[PDB]
């Protein structure tokens, strides 16, 4: 799940 | 098929000041894409699964006349 | 559920917003959906096939029921 992928 | 569920995850694009997309809005519609991916690699199995239950279903029914 | 939630129309059509912050650049991810719309169209007929087949497998448990 690319969304939650940074911070 | 071209790409897989994990090149799509693997994927990054460079990045811009000057008018790029919405990053979020982006990876929202790639996960759709990835779950869609996951279906497309599972799918011909579903179909001949699908395919056994549907004539064991119409053997059934033709016996019950 | 084992069809797909999007075609290769929904991802032609899909328009994103811009920003003046730190975005994708517009030509990669056109080109990347661009790849990915082909991978939609290969499997359109499969999945075409998908929906009928439960559709279809519904009903005949339906028809079963009242039997």
């Amino acid at each position: 799940n690319r969304l939650f992928r940074k911070r | 098929l071209k790409l897989s569920a994990k090149d799509i995850y693997e994927k990054d694009f460079e990045k811009t000041m000057a008018r790029g997309y919405r990053r979020e809005e982006v990876d929202a519609f790639l996960d759709d894409i990835i779950a869609d991916y996951q279906k497309m690699a599972d799918m011909n199995n579903e179909v001949v699964k699908l395919s056994e239950e549907n004539h064991k279903l119409k053997k059934e029914l033709e016996e019950l006349r």
